[PDB]
RNA sequence: UGCAUACUUUUCCUCCGCCGAAAGGCGUAGGUAAUCUUUAUCAAUAUAUAUCGUGAUGGGGAUAGAUUAUUGCAAUUAUUAAUCUUGAACGAGGAAUGCCUAGUAAGCAUGAUUCAUCAGAUUGUGCUGACUACGUCCCUGCCCUUUGUACACA
RNA sequence: AGCGGCGAGUACACUGUACUUGCUGCUUCUUAGAGGAACAUUGUGUGUCUAACACAAGGAAGUUUAAGGCAACAACAGGUCUGUGAUGUCCUUA
């Protein structure tokens, strides 16, 4: 086992496990596609 | 007392066109001490003819990107200019500018045949003229702009084709001529 | 101490994870809920925590599942819908189904709308993909609900 | 060379394929019906050389 | 040169209403004057801060530092070094990758500092925060402007 | 001088050494670098003035060169001089 | 080209034109003659 | 005695205390000797002139100023004193006099009393500002 | 107390509620006062693949804080707070004299 | 003396000395600038009205600063390989110096080294 | 140098005070945020005053050479950063072609996203604020009526 | 969040101005909820004096005020199974 603490491959989707492409805005954590759909649940409406 | 750059009062100033004075207008709410005006000159079609000619002399000045959106700088310079007028060939200078602008516009061009021109459009392409001219004798010279531009506006004034705006002009009108 | 902003992502994430939590466990109900036999449910948000649509698309992936004619069960939910007094509904079926290539199936009844801020509010949607045969059956229901006043309408008395 | 003021009275239709030309109706102070190439208006002062001339309407 | 006809009197109290540049100049000469502010020793062959890629080229920049110093102490209640490094700020060219904004060198600030506070112009003070100045220095300060003020009505 | 640098401390070595080698050298050095050492020594010991003894096939490029290391071959193979000294391993993997 | 030297109505630019010099002598000059852009009579 | 207007020019509010006094005019701490550049410095000292100096001996005036870059800057203070010195005669001198005031500053131009509304366009995707998008090559 | 949520018409409401419960007696009550809106913006690029001209679409969740002061006893203000409330408006009593 | 020679292979002609200065292979206009401040002469004047022991004086500078009061860290050439002494190298010296580095990189069969003497990059850069 | 046990600040924004040319470091301080970073000012174009002076020039910073750091288990095929030096192409760009109509073009920066570290990217935000239309179907692309078709994979 | 209110001073003016520590009516600016405001309103042209347009005045604003967001029907054998424990078959499974 090596270092899996600071990278890319450290951490992953909360929801699907990928390592591409995370919001880690907010400690969110969730790949962006998935956000997308799930947005309406978390309470991130489009307005403009 | 209303004036302009605090120094040429443009009560003086004389037209003698009819046309001309008509498409620019140096007036009484046209009246200005500095030529920035954050005015809503292109809003509607015609409100460009409300515009104080200095401002848009400084507009014309203002052009070619690395220098594009420089307004001061413009200013700066062209109180330059006018400086030099009123000084070395003894003349309110607004009135050098003026005379510039008449001897400016071509009054017939080309087309797809030769057509006339609207006033307001001749005052524009003279505008343009003589500050790209200015331009032109600037870059990769020594002289200055504010010198260069100033001269070019005393030939202007003349009506001489040393400068490069008067010829540009006198070329369009040859070509006009050629048309019909 | 965790920041306003973090408390509100992570309350949503959470929202989320109770919402498919649900979705995975109840296949055999009419589920919407989302407010807090249930004793294993409890347990289990314990242990992680420290007339409407999606109801009409469940029903429609059990009868996927459990092997009817297709049209006719669409048939069969749009008069449910109709009954349930909704102005307007839409069911769309896209997949495999029968032939191997394509095939999308709208099922419309009443009108509904689609652009505006008015579709947002005015229309509940949900969207199952059944698992079938050899791939997946793609549901999408659309229902507009009785409206509390649409924009269109003047109504001069 | 002369230039002669013709005084625009109406501003007929927008010639020219690309659109740039306008037809112009102008008085001195006699009718020449004329063409013009920028922004014109009713009342303005077209700056005409070869006068005797005209354009063909629309 | 800056005089004109103004429509109002300017109540030449403090430095606020004295014109910067000018000022700054008249501090640094009479800095020069006094000889009660050193040169250290890096200080003639150091750069100002990252961006400059180049010397002052002024002999006497140290003194108009200082001067620039004092002036923006005056302005602000309390001013560390940080905030004089951001504030004597520049773009840095990085030649091909576009300019970003450069952080002045704080060292020599900072010795500046430590000079005007070993000669008792500016204050460390406990309560809140880095170094404003102290009243006596201020006061010289307001003098000096005034001094100038009267120099350019002469 | 080359024998006097041998001789001389580990930190000595490091002061003298180039910014990056010497913060890797405060930062630590693992438990592999220590093993290629011991290795290196082993094959100093076994060596013939003649001719150089066995390589040492190496998977990592990592390794700073100190006066331990001179006057043997390692890892394809490359023989490690006194010139080298703060200069990396590596000399392994391109093509043209 | 034209190497203006710097051994031997007032602006710098027509300094220059004049005697055939570098418009650092040019605001050398024109300082003397008192004693960024110039104007001088 | 005291009255406090706004300015507005893109964000750029200044706001003017137009006070009883002896007559200073000043911005947040200085005189408007300064503002900054020498060329625009008639932006500022416009309405003043249009008003005369005579008329501002009885009242001081204080501008406060936040937001936007210089010029900017410059035409909020303008419409400041423009709206300042007006709001002023409107409650504590007479009504004529105003009316005359204002009449010369329409005379003059807008801008002086009523604002200027134009703000920063948002920046659209695919683009770097509001319209201009990247570049095809086909 | 800090009475912070997500939806505004409900927050709005809520503070309504809360003054009525106020202007019954003994209260000192200072006047809502909404906060900064400081709005979570998340610029998501739409498409999974990278085929078509890369739309983002700018999602905002717009956090309502709401603030509002009281000169009172603990359980006094814990009785006005008892409006019933739901999950929705996260509800904060600060009980202190500074 | 419109044109000049302060060391091996010079112009040096009517620039401001500084400038002039820069001209040599130690060009660095800080480090020129540094040089002119340690000599104590004027860097208005030009490079022609010079005097030769002026210029005799600036070389000796130039030519092991580490022993005046011009700093460490500054110095062209920081250790200069060679395990002893810090000297900015100056002219065709410094040419010699970063071939016989070339040489020594090349003997190693470091990568740069060989990347040098293919005519590539070295840097890290693409070029494709 | 290893483990075990006990105990408590630090993991992100950095004020500030000292060391450090510089980068950065060490010490501490506030901040789970309209409170502190920091925002009555975090930026650059601006502007003012000096040095240059049209000369591949101090324009230009490629390519290179050698250190001092920081991040990281690990920096060579150089993460990035800094310091010194190296002074290449380029004197406004051919055939072609892109974007744009008012706070817009362009210039100037800057926040955020990626982020252990690293913007020349994207995405937001502002600051300096032009020119020219105010139309037309000439091209290009869509749409429409008519017309013709042996095409319908059009 | 400010503005003042006012104590306390430090500098200088005239017979108030600039700057900090200590205490606590107004809401113009600062925040942000609900309302209002433009509808081509009044004026004058052009128009089947129809739908509507152009100009002028008023006005914060006169190109649905500017900008977005939303996105019908039907597709494309467009992209994505390298976002997914959405997912079929075939392959691979020490
Ligand atoms: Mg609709
Ligand atoms: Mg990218
Ligand atoms: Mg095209
Ligand atoms: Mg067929
Ligand atoms: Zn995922």
């Amino acid at each position: 086992v090596h270092p899996k603490k600071y990278g890319q491959g450290s951490r992953q989707c909360r929801v699907c496990s990928n390592k591409h492409a995370i919001i880690r805005k907010y400690n969110i954590n969730i790949c962006r596609q998935c956000f997308r759909e799930r947005a309406d649940i978390i309470g991130f409406k489009k307005y403009r | 007392d209303i004036k302009l750059f605090k120094k040429w009062s443009y009560e003086e100033i004389n037209i003698a066109d009819l046309s001309l004075v008509d498409c620019i207008a140096v007036s009484q709410k046209a009246c200005v001490y500095t030529p920035h005006t954050a005015g809503r000159y292109q809003k509607k079609r015609f409100r460009k003819a409300l515009c104080p000619i200095v401002e848009r002399l400084v507009n014309s000045m203002m052009m070619h990107g690395r220098n594009n959106g420089k307004k001061l700088k413009a200013i700066r310079i062209v109180a330059y200019a006018f400086e030099i007028i009123h000084l070395m060939t003894g003349e309110n200078p607004l009135q050098v500018f003026v005379n510039a602008v008449q001897k400016g516009g071509p009054r017939e061009d080309s087309t797809r045949q030769a057509v006339d021109v609207s006033p307001l459009r001749r005052v524009n392409q003279a505008i343009y003229l003589i500050c790209t001219g200015a331009r032109n004798a600037a870059f990769r010279n020594i002289k200055s702009i504010s010198e260069c531009l100033a001269e070019e506006i005393i030939n202007c004034a003349n009506e001489s084709s040393s400068s490069y705006a008067i010829k540009k002009k006198d070329e369009i009108e040859r070509v006009a001529k050629a048309n019909r | 101490p965790i920041s306003k902003k973090r408390k509100f992502i992570n309350d949503g994430v959470f929202q989320a994870e109770l919402n498919e939590f649900l979705a995975r466990i109840l296949a055999e109900d009419g589920y919407s809920g989302v407010e807090v036999r249930i004793r294993e449910l409890t347990s289990l948000v314990q242990k992680r925590f420290f007339l409407c649509a999606m109801a009409q698309a469940e029903s429609l992936r059990y009868k996927l599942l459990k092997g009817l004619a297709v049209r006719r069960a669409c048939y069969g939910v749009l008069r449910h819908i109709m009954e349930s007094g909704a102005k307007g509904c839409e069911v769309i079926v896209s997949g495999k189904l029968r032939a191997q290539r394509a095939k999308s199936m709208k099922f419309r009844d009443g009108y509904l709308i689609s652009t505006g801020e008015p579709s947002k509010r005015f229309v509940n949607t949900a969207t199952r993909s059944a698992q079938l045969k050899q791939g997946v059956l793609g549901i999408k229901v659309k229902i507009m609900l009785p409206t509390s006043i649409l924009p269109d309408n003047i109504s001069v008395l | 060379e002369k230039s002669k003021l013709a005084k625009v009275e109406k501003v007929l239709g927008r010639t020219g394929s690309r659109g740039g030309v306008i037809q112009v109706r102008a008085q001195f102070g006699r009718f020449l019906i004329r063409n013009v190439k920028g922004p014109v208006r009713e009342g303005d002062i077209l700056a005409l050389l070869e006068t005797e001339r005209e354009a063909r309407r629309l | 040169r800056l005089l004109e006809p103004v429509p109002f009197v300017k109540t030449n109290n403090c430095i606020k209403d004295v014109d910067a540049d000018l000022f700054i100049r008249s501090y640094a000469t009479h800095l020069k004057l006094h000889n009660k502010i050193t040169y250290p020793k890096w200080c003639t062959f150091v750069k100002t801060g990252k961006g400059r890629k180049l010397a002052p080229l002024n002999e006497d920049w140290y003194f108009i530092r200082a001067s620039s110093i004092l002036r923006r102490l005056y302005l602000h209640p309390d001013i560390g070094v940080g905030f004089l490094r951001r504030q004597f700020s520049s773009k840095q060219r990085r030649g091909v990758a576009p300019n970003h904004t450069s952080l002045a060198s704080g060292k020599i600030l900072r010795s500046i500092l430590q000079q005007l506070e070993n000669l008792g112009y500016v204050e460390q003070n406990p309560k809140k925060k880095g170094r404003r100045l102290t009243t006596k220095g201020e006061n010289a300060i307001n003098n000096f402007a005034r001094y100038i003020n009267k120099k350019v009505y002469n | 001088d080359l024998d006097k640098l041998l001789d001389l401390s580990q930190d000595e070595l490091i002061k003298l050494f180039k910014a990056r080698q010497r913060r890797k050298f405060q930062r630590g050095i693992s438990k592999k670098a220590k093993s290629l050492l011991k290795k290196i020594r082993k094959s100093k010991k076994n060596c013939e003035p003649g001719e150089k003894p066995n390589p040492v096939p190496t998977h990592l490029r990592n390794m700073t060169i100190i006066p331990e290391m001179v006057g043997s071959i390692v890892a394809t193979n490359v023989e490690i001089k006194p010139e080298m000294i703060g200069y990396y391993l590596g000399e392994f993997s391109i093509t043209y | 080209k034209l190497n203006h030297a710097v051994f031997i109505v007032i602006t710098p630019s027509a300094i220059a034109e004049k005697y055939k010099v570098n418009l650092s002598v040019a605001r050398a000059v024109i300082n003397h003659l008192a004693d960024s852009q110039k104007l001088y009579t | 005695k005291r009255v406090q207007t706004f300015g507005k020019k893109k964000t750029a509010v200044a706001v003017a205390t137009v006070t009883n006094g002896k007559g200073l005019i000043k911005l947040n701490g200085k005189n408007l000797d300064l503002v900054e550049p020498y060329i625009l410095k008639t932006k500022v000292y416009e309405p003043l002139w249009l008003i005369g100096s005579g008329k501002l001996k009885n009242l001081d005036i204080r501008i406060r100023v936040k937001g936007g870059g210089q010029t900017s800057q410059i035409y909020a203070i303008r419409q400041a004193i423009g709206k300042g010195i007006i709001s002023y005669y409107q409650k504590y001198v007479d009504e004529s006099t105003k009316k005359e005031l204002k009449d010369v500053l329409l005379r003059y131009d807008r801008s002086l009393l009523v604002g200027d509304t134009r703000r920063c366009e948002p920046k659209k995707f695919g683009g770097k500002g509001a319209r201009a998008r990247y570049q095809k090559s086909y | 107390i800090a009475l912070t949520s997500k939806n505004l018409r409900a927050i709005e409401k809520v503070c309504s509620d809360i003054m009525k419960g106020a202007k019954e007696k003994n209260l000192n009550v200072s006047g809502p006062v909404r906060l900064p809106v400081k709005t979570l913006r998340i610029t998501t690029r739409k498409s999974p693949c990278g085929e078509g001209t890369n739309t983002w679409d700018r999602f905002e969740l717009r956090i309502y804080k709401r603030l509002i002061d009281l000169y009172s006893q603990c359980e006094v203000v814990t009785q006005m707070t008892s409006i019933n409330i739901d999950p929705v408006v996260e509800v904060e009593v600060i009980i202190t004299d500074s | 003396q419109h044109i000049l020679r302060i060391l091996n292979t010079n112009v040096d002609g009517k620039e401001k000395v500084i400038i002039a200065l820069t001209a040599i292979k130690g060009i660095g206009k800080r480090m020129a600038t540094v040089i002119c401040k340690q000599a104590n002469v004027d860097p208005t004047k030009r490079a022609g009205e010079l005097t030769t022991e002026e210029i005799d004086n600036i070389v000796h500078i130039m030519s092991t600063p580490t022993q005046f009061k011009i700093p460490d860290w500054f110095l062209n050439r920081r250790k200069d390989l060679k395990e002893g002494k810090n000297i900015h190298v100056i002219a065709n010296q410094l040419d010699s110096y970063l071939r016989e580095d070339l040489e020594r990189m090349k003997k190693i069969r470091l990568h740069r080294g060989l990347r040098h003497h293919w005519g590539l990059r070295v840097r890290g850069q693409h070029t494709k």
